[PDB]
């Protein structure tokens, strides 16, 4: 790696890998909480 | 030496509640 080299340069690579799973969730988006209701027909969502 | 592992060694395969029901 000269500074001279254009794919000849180097390039820094992350790889996120979403442990996506039916199980307790941990890392998730900024969107904030509501309350909780029930016994009425609601438009939920519970970890994404 | 040797045993008979019988019905052992069976568990839950995903982290899933389920009831009543013969999953496969």
């Amino acid at each position: 790696f000269q500074p001279t080299n254009v794919g000849y340069q180097p390039y820094r690579v992350v790889v996120l890998s979403f442990e996506l799973l039916h199980a307790p969730a941990t890392v998730c988006g900024p969107k904030k909480s509501t309350n909780l209701v029930k016994n009425k027909c609601v438009n939920f969502n519970f970890n994404g | 030496a040797y045993t008979n592992s019988f019905t052992r060694g069976v568990y839950y395969p995903d982290k899933v509640f389920r009831s009543s029901v013969l999953h496969s």
